[PDB]
RNA sequence: AAAAAAAAAAAAAAAAAAAAAAAAAAAAAAAAAAAAAAAAAAAAAAAAAAAAAAAAAAAAAAAAAAA
């Protein structure tokens, strides 16, 4: 699940892996949608930001934290890959 | 919800004996429980324990039959929630074991940065007239420099006494007004007798016990910001104490020691404030408690004790500037207000005296982060006043502020020991400059243990055991 | 004090705790039956273990059944209560070598039960009852193995001695085979100048390995080949001039000692060439190589170079097919470029060259087995989620 | 049902005494707080040697014997192989009581109740501390046929001290502290039968002297009639055979316990004065009370004066070793009530300690008394120490819950939680607060 | 599931009724000390703190002090009267003397010391505090209530002096004056009564101990079969006399008659052997106590009869509170880290924090509602929930707020996982 | 030739040099927690340096008896150190549950110092009450 | 006109090379060839080869005061 400041991530139990906020960068603060990464398909996220730091993130879920971060400028509103396009 | 719940009926919620704490309980494991207890030293059994601000709608929101008391400090009683270390008399019994016998005890330098080197240690103490006996000194010095004796009230001030000895402002002021009779300033003279005494005795030993007597019997001739100073003083009697070295003694005894040192220095025949504007700091302090009904006060204050809010990187010279230009709010009642007064306070030092005093009171994490800092205080910085504020650079060529670029050099410190054996001491680090030579030295003074070490060793602050409190930076050329 | 926890080795895959549950019934105390499917693909690791209740009925299914063909391969049931030990201790199946070529462990069992219970038998009883004339026996401990040794060291049994002495090596009944008077590997020496003789091919030679037969080789040519057959005592004496003489001066010339027509009983020459392949085999590439599978049938080698000349130096362009007829997708070109490589990662990866898909990976039998692996994990994974839709599913 | 342990360093583990090694006299440790583990494994061990059944059935034995059900059998070493075995763990009608049934099938010419029951009361007018309670006794139809049956109390650790130095697992022998307290008892026991004025009766010799209690036991249980199931001087002259048979075998097992090798026994012609002057490891004393214990020449019933008439200092030290038991027995005990109150304690603290709608602002205090409640629990839990570091002292804390626990009218100062706003409070006001909290929330009548 | 529902007098002897709350009061008479005495001396001197004292005259000399280098409670004496001690060889050597005493009901010597605390020169020695410190005259005639006394107990206390004399004999010393009954010390329901004082301040102010061959302790152990004498005399006719009231009956050496000693009220020929043992001081004895005690002969059996019965007892009450240890640890590592002021508001503790349910099934135990919505014990599910979490066993948790949210089904080894995780994180970095 | 004649650690605990050099040792063990582990089944296909470098990214092996017979016959057995418990947890989870050839690569604490034979012992006892209780059962 | 699917899930498969008797070859100098747990199962820390450990560092103080 994702909100405007929260990114939580439950196991199909119902029971909490992970959740964060903007932790000490501000990553979660401006939140839009989820993605997946393009090692494999249901696995790590590529998490749509716009402006929280104008560079879109990978955050590897089954470590705990970080994946990758990116430069992108413009603001988003919608993301979709197959397997490894953005 | 699995049902192993067939039955469990009375509510015997406490104190029960017809059923007792032996379980009924578990069904049957097969591996480790939560209970395993890692293992801990447990090493604080019986160590002698012992026994405006209003207070504020944290609280008083819930307040009924109520006896709160808005009076905690923090130098006062210490550290929140903490548990003191462990000194019996086996160390009394230590103090009846010898300190050192043929060999040296200088050794400054430990293998291991935990363990104290002897350097640091206690000196024995000095038998008088025992049976055919005295206690000698002469493998403790080598130098040409007068020892003290700790046989006195303060066990404080020996350092204050190394280091106020090696100020030439101070020193020739105080030399200067000893040549007059001046008997109604006591403290001036009697220290001026004493520093006198050190200088011209050559590596004689000597003790304070006129000045002790002096300063004690003027501190027992008691009952103003004076008296606002020396209401917390005198509670230094029956020596028995959880804190020999105490969090706040010597910092007020430093402060309102130099208060009573430009007391004194007002009243002499001639009256010079020489000291006083030469060491004082132009707080220009705005206790801004009304929009009308406040006040702004420029005090000379010669010292600059370090409250440490925020810590406002690492090192020392942004937390100077942070102390010399600093805003906060306060709840102290102004009468204008009549409730709580919701006050703001600014302070702003207006000069660069050439003589800067520094008084820690922090919490312990930063001093460890001092003992991870490596070179976190500064051996000599250039300071300038910006628009509201001393910035206080390493070089001028990092900012050189908007007024008159000085050139301040630390001359030294004392560092408070807390060894191994949990005895706590003071000695002097201080940095005597030669003309002959144009150089510099570090003395250590102990007690009457008199060496040089090095500089970064007197700069390492990365010992557990060692800790800086008391730092006069001088200006170099006054150095 | 284990009641009974017994070894039973030399299985065969049929043999299931069924079938031993059949076999060891009517014993009396069946407890357990602890069959050793290691974990790695539920392979034997040679044996199993059997518990029981009793220690008299394991006592009796030992010593009644102790190679008996339990589904048609002798039974190796006997005692590993010292065998972990004998694991993580080095010890365990000594040597008593030269054993006989049709006797087993029951039958040998039951003649040296006299020199004790064997704990560790095992003649070279493979290939259902066939031995090769050798093994590893050991009994109970040092003594009684001690006392087997002092007391029989060459004896007679079905005209064979035995041999603990020393730690023979295999192929014992054929032995003298080996050691026949005729037939030995030589030891050719390349380039010999012609004042090599008979009379020297023996002089500093035969202290290397003892010669009678010292034969300078003429070829039927008339002259020399530079190359003489030197004739030692053992083939590891033909090792230790292949190894030791090697470019020899045996007067003043060279000793390029190669081994005339091996006897396969030193072996393993050049198998580290093997290992050479293997740096090219299923770690395929080193980044060189181009596994292009999915050519056209008109993509011969002709067209693979022709793709790939612009991809660095072509060394090896090779596409097998049905003996030189159909190929059946794949072709190779190892290169001599590994940027160039790269440069067909991005490019001749998802290629069309005549008018069907490029397919390039490396090039691995390895891993066909971990793809089964696989296959196994995705087999397991929808049993799982069909047995609780058909669980849930009510 | 299952067989499993649970005991594998599981109920409590085990802690490196290489720090206690070099510890000092302030520093306590948890085992020092709480109890060693061997105690509480024995006790353990105990409980469940008095539970041993998980429940079923076992009807395959004949299972009520006169209100005496769940007969199940003392397999511990039990010297009846190859045999349905006679003596059970059986649970009476009152107390449950945890019994050992011995019932001898198969007699004719005992038909008498008038020989068993005088010696009945004849043993049940008998009263030592090795001299288990003998009960219980009549013929019945049930065990196969005619079992005369007796009752001994339970006692677990079946012990017979072949199997306490023997079988024994970590083998330890018995030296002189024990050879003096088995002589004690046994020299009681024969005060006893001479003062009953019976015989040895039958058993010694690693036979009914299993070791029940901790500091070294006797605990005779079979002396009983040997033969007259179905003169009394020369019974009490040849007890000093028996005895000094057993003493010159364990005196010459020392030697033989030296190894882990198990011993047979040395019944009455291998008594040997050569071997008496020879044996190592002995007091010369001590074999010369053997010398006395060569077996009772002239046949008068002797007393155990003659046998005590070589020592009484050493009576006192095994006198002194069972006083030095019971008191350190009862200083953890004396630790174990303390745990036991302040764990109940605790139960009251935080039995009203974090409400959900109370955890608003920093600290987590709703309503007027809630502050002053929760004032404590820094100080008292959530102590770091002086350097800075959170950290956990247990006997900072236990010297807490000692001054608290009574509530006394001493006061302390806190600081909780803006360091500001001072505290100093007295304890049975805190007693008397977190009663009338607790009758506040849990007023148990309505509330 | 793993358990069910589970687990005067004539030689026991020792059978209080009420008896781990007289444990609990004994150690209630441990806990506390009035820190406003008052006293001139301080709290803290010479390695001790808290000085609380007791009864007056031994109105002092008798202190209760929690200890500085061990943490045990002590006792003191004072002796506020000599003031010179020159040498230190013969303190040294009486630090010898007792500091190698050891046995029972001989209390051990912990040390000694001059100090000038008081105002005045006081040896202040040292021993070990036990609670509630009473005579047998006390347990009976001076102090509510008077039990009747057997002569059972006369033979206990006959065995535990007997004990001193073999104790100090084996120390080839004697006692002098402290047989009267004020001066020693019983442990409670048991007599099994410890001695301390063992009079030896004269050695502090002469030189007779075993150096004195006239030696002259043997005069003193005959000296103390006299005071042993009276002493079990007085305790006889007191308690013929005082059956209600009539104590005491002070007798001395000059009253020792020994025709009414023999003419005693109810002692056997057994006790009057005894006794005439005792009273029969006549010379170049230097008096068995192997004659004495094969004249005793019995009674050693009946104090080891009584010894492990009462031992036995212990073990059989003590079956029923061992379930504290692992418990209280359980607390320690629940309460050491729960509500820590950094830790009660941040990030990884919300409800989108990290550690969010450690709290909520915490409390859930501890105000679990009622019908009525009333947040009731229960402690019967309070416990077996201990016991469950403490396993590490997989279960499934069904948890509200009340309302919808924050409900999360879980299994325990995973909470134990994260709790000795936390609890390491606070341990150290 | 300069023959250095070594000599072996005789000297042990006179100054005050290893009694507070100790003190900091068990200051150590109280922070080691289990580095050194008892590496248990030096497999056939897995030799000494072999495991000392497959265990090498995966702790400071400071002490490394790791031999087998004076590399003739095996040992199976040697030492490895970690770097930390939750270090010897991924350890744990990472090598777990691989035949090399016949016996796991099994490196992990050390017990058994009697507790083999205590299970043994307790494993006796259950077989002796069950064995009489099946026999009272069997022989209904 | 032996003319085969042109590869899912980064599948999956080439090797990048030899005894040379080509001619008149004897019997292990190998350096060692050397498999067994799995009923809740195998378990050194200190720091790890004394192939040369002299090992009481004199002492003495007739004693204070200071009317
Ligand atoms: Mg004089």
């Amino acid at each position: 699940s994702i909100s405007e400041d929260s990114l939580h991530f439950a196991n199909r139990r119902g029971v909490t892996k992970l959740n964060l906020t903007s932790i000490d960068i501000a990553a979660f603060s401006e939140l839009n949608t989820m993605c997946y990464s393009p090692h494999s398909l249901k696995n790590n996220i590529y998490c749509g930001g716009d402006n929280t730091n104008w560079g879109i993130a990978s955050i590897d879920l089954n470590r705990g934290c970080l994946d990758s971060l990116l430069n992108y400028s413009s603001k988003v509103k919608l993301m979709c890959s197959n397997n490894k396009v953005l | 919800d699995y049902f192993n719940d067939i039955t469990s009926d009375g509510p015997i919620s406490v104190d029960d004996e017809t059923y007792p704490l032996s379980s009924v309980g578990m069904p049957y494991y097969l591996d480790k429980l939560l209970s395993a207890w890692p293992p801990v030293v447990f090493k604080s059994e019986g160590t002698i324990p012992q026994l405006l601000a209003v207070i504020s709608s944290q609280n008083e929101k819930l307040s009924t039959q109520e006896f709160p008391l808005l009076r905690y400090d923090r130098t006062k009683y210490g550290m929140r929630n903490a548990i003191p270390d462990y000194v019996c008399l086996r160390d009394i019994r230590k103090q009846i074991t010898s300190g050192l016998e043929t060999s040296d005890i200088q050794t400054y330098t430990s293998i291991n940065k935990y363990e104290v080197p002897p350097a640091y240690s206690r000196l024995p103490l000095t038998s008088g007239r025992f049976g055919t006996d005295n206690f000698d000194f002469t493998p403790f010095n080598n130098t040409e420099y007068s020892g003290l004796d700790p046989d006195v009230d303060n066990h404080y001030t020996n350092a204050i006494i190394q280091l106020y000895r090696f100020i030439p402002e101070m020193f020739n002021f105080v030399v200067g007004c000893l040549k007059d009779e001046n008997f109604e300033t006591t403290l001036l003279t009697d220290l001026g007798y004493l520093f006198d005494m050190m200088e011209r005795s050559h590596g004689k030993i000597c003790s304070s016990s006129n000045f002790q007597a002096s300063l004690k019997s003027l501190t027992d001739k008691r009952q103003e910001e004076y008296l606002e100073s020396l209401c917390i003083r005198e509670s230094i009697e029956d020596f028995n104490s959880s804190e020999s070295i105490k969090r706040n003694m010597p910092q007020k005894f430093n402060r309102f020691l130099l208060s009573q040192l430009i007391k004194e220095e007002a009243q002499t025949v001639n009256h010079n404030i020489t000291l006083n504007q030469c060491f004082g700091l132009e707080t220009e302090i705005r206790t801004e408690c009304s929009c009308d009904h406040y006040d702004t006060t420029v005090k000379l204050l010669p010292s600059l004790s370090i409250s440490g809010i925020n810590k406002t990187g690492q090192n020392i010279l942004p937390y100077i500037e942070y102390a010399m230009k600093n805003v906060t709010q306060k709840n102290s009642i102004c009468p204008t207000c009549g409730k709580t007064e919701t006050i703001t306070q600014e302070c702003t030092v207006k000069n660069l005296p050439s003589v800067l005093s520094l008084e820690l009171s922090l919490l312990d994490t930063e001093f460890s982060n001092i003992r991870s800092s490596k070179n976190w205080l500064t051996s000599e910085f250039y300071g300038s006043i910006i628009k509201n504020k001393a910035v206080l650079r390493s070089t001028a060529s990092e900012l050189k502020g908007t007024s008159h670029i000085f050139k301040y050099e630390l001359n030294g410190y004392v560092a408070k020991i807390t060894d191994n054996n949990n005895e706590t001491r003071l000695v002097t680090y201080v940095k005597k400059y030669n003309p002959k030579e144009n150089c510099f030295k570090w003395l250590m003074f102990n007690d009457y243990l008199v060496v040089e070490i090095t500089e970064e060793e007197a700069l390492k602050m990365t010992y557990p055991w060692k800790t800086p409190e008391i730092i006069i930076y001088c200006d170099a050329e006054e150095l | 004090n284990s009641s009974a926890s017994l070894y039973v080795g030399d299985l065969e895959p049929s043999v299931s705790e069924a079938h031993l549950y059949d076999i060891f019934s009517p014993i009396g105390s069946v407890s357990s039956i602890r069959v050793c499917r290691d974990a790695i693909t539920k392979t034997s690791l040679g044996y199993a273990y059997v518990n029981f209740n009793d220690h008299e009925a394991g006592r009796k299914a030992i010593e009644q059944l102790n190679y008996t063909p339990i589904k048609g391969r002798l039974c190796r049931i006997m005692w590993s209560q010292r065998d972990p030990s004998l694991r993580k201790k080095g010890s365990g199946n000594i040597f008593i070598k030269n054993l006989h070529p049709d006797i087993d462990n029951k039958a040998l069992y039951d003649t040296f039960s006299v020199f004790g219970d064997i704990l560790s038998s095992k003649i070279a009883t493979d290939e259902n009852g066939k031995s090769k004339g050798f093994g590893f026996v050991h009994f109970e401990e040092e003594g009684a193995a001690k006392e087997a040794i002092d007391a029989l060291n060459g004896m007679l049994l079905n005209g064979q001695e035995i041999y603990v002495a020393p730690h023979l090596s295999r192929k014992e009944r054929d032995s003298q085979l080996e050691e026949t008077k005729a037939h030995y590997t030589n030891l050719y020496v390349k380039n010999i100048n012609s004042e090599t003789t008979d009379e020297q091919f023996q002089e500093l030679f035969a202290k290397f390995g003892p010669i009678v037969s010292a034969s300078l080789e003429k070829d039927a040519d008339g002259k020399l080949k530079g190359f003489g057959f030197v004739n030692y005592e053992k083939h590891e004496d033909a090792v230790k001039a292949v190894e030791a003489l090697n470019d020899s001066e045996l007067n003043g010339e060279k000793l390029y000692v190669g081994r005339a027509q091996k006897k396969n009983e030193r072996m393993h020459v050049l198998k580290k060439q093997y290992e050479a392949y293997r740096l090219e085999k299923m770690a395929k590439y080193q980044g060189v190589n181009l596994f292009v599978k999915n050519l056209d049938d008109s993509v011969d080698d002709e067209k693979l170079e022709e793709e790939f000349a612009p991809y660095g130096t072509i060394t090896s362009a090779k596409v097998m097919r049905t003996e030189n007829g159909k190929s059946k997708g794949f072709g190779f070109v190892c290169f001599s470029t590994p940027e160039e490589a790269t440069k067909a990662i991005t490019e001749k990866n998802q290629q069309i060259v005549a008018g069907k898909p490029l397919y390039v990976a490396i090039a691995q039998r390895k891993d066909v087995r971990r793809s089964q692996l696989a296959q196994q994990i995705q087999a397991r994974n929808q049993m799982r989620y069909q047995q609780a839709t058909a669980a849930a599913a009510a | 049902p299952p067989h499993s342990l649970l005991q594998y360093h599981l109920y409590a583990p085990e802690q490196p005494s290489s720090l206690k090694s070099l510890l000092k006299p302030n520093e306590r440790s948890a085992d020092q707080l709480f109890i060693p583990n061997n105690i509480r494994e024995d006790l353990t061990k105990k409980n469940l040697s008095i539970l041993q059944v998980f429940p079923s059935s076992g009807k395959v034995i004949p299972s009520i014997v006169q209100d005496y059900f769940n007969l199940v059998p003392l397999n511990f070493n039990n010297n009846d192989f190859l045999n349905k075995t006679t003596l059970f763990k059986v649970f009476s009608n009152y107390d449950g009581k945890a019994y050992v049934l011995k019932r001898l099938p198969n007699i004719d010419k005992s038909m008498n109740p008038n020989k068993i029951s005088k010696i009945y009361q004849i043993w049940s007018k008998i009263n030592c501390t090795n001299l288990i309670k003998f009960r219980d006794i009549f013929q019945t139809t049930k065990f196969g046929d005619l079992s005369i049956c007796l009752v001994f109390d339970y006692y677990p650790n079946s012990l017979s001290l072949y199997d306490y130095h023997f079988v024994n697992f970590p083998k330890f022998p018995i030296t002189n502290n024990y050879l003096w307290i088995y002589l004690v008892q046994l020299t009681n026991v024969i005060n006893s039968i001479h003062s009953q004025n019976l015989s040895i009766g039958n058993t010694l010799n690693w036979r009914k002297v299993l070791i029940t209690g901790d500091p070294g036991r006797i605990k005779l249980s079979h002396c009983n009639f040997m033969d007259l199931l179905f003169t009394i001087e020369g019974q009490q002259q040849l007890d000093y055979k028996y005895l000094g048979e057993l003493l010159f075998n364990l005196s010459i097992n020392i030697e033989n316990s030296n190894n882990n090798t198990a011993p047979k026994e040395y019944r009455l012609e291998e008594i040997t004065p050569q071997s008496i002057d020879d044996m190592r490891q002995i007091d010369d004393k001590f074999k010369d009370v053997l010398k006395y214990l060569i077996s009772d020449n002239g046949d008068s019933k002797k007393s155990i004066h003659d046998l005590t008439s070589h020592f009484y200092d050493k009576m006192f030290m095994v006198l002194e070793s069972s006083q030095t038991y019971t008191e350190y027995m009862e200083s953890v005990l004396s630790r174990e009530l303390e745990n036991g109150r302040l764990f109940r304690l605790v139960n009251k603290l935080n039995c009203i300690f974090g409400r959900i709608e109370s955890r608003i602002d920093i600290n987590w205090s709703e309503s007027g008394t809630k502050f002053p409640i929760i004032l404590f629990y820094d100080y008292v839990f959530h102590q770091v120490d002086s350097n800075g570091k959170p950290i956990m002292d247990l006997t900072h804390v236990l010297r807490c819950l000692n001054k608290l626990d009574a509530g006394i009218q001493e006061k302390l100062m806190l600081v909780t939680p803006d360091e500001l706003n001072c505290i100093i409070i007295s304890y049975k006001e805190l007693k008397d607060l977190i009663e009338s909290t607790f009758r506040s929330i849990t007023q148990h009548h309505h509330h």
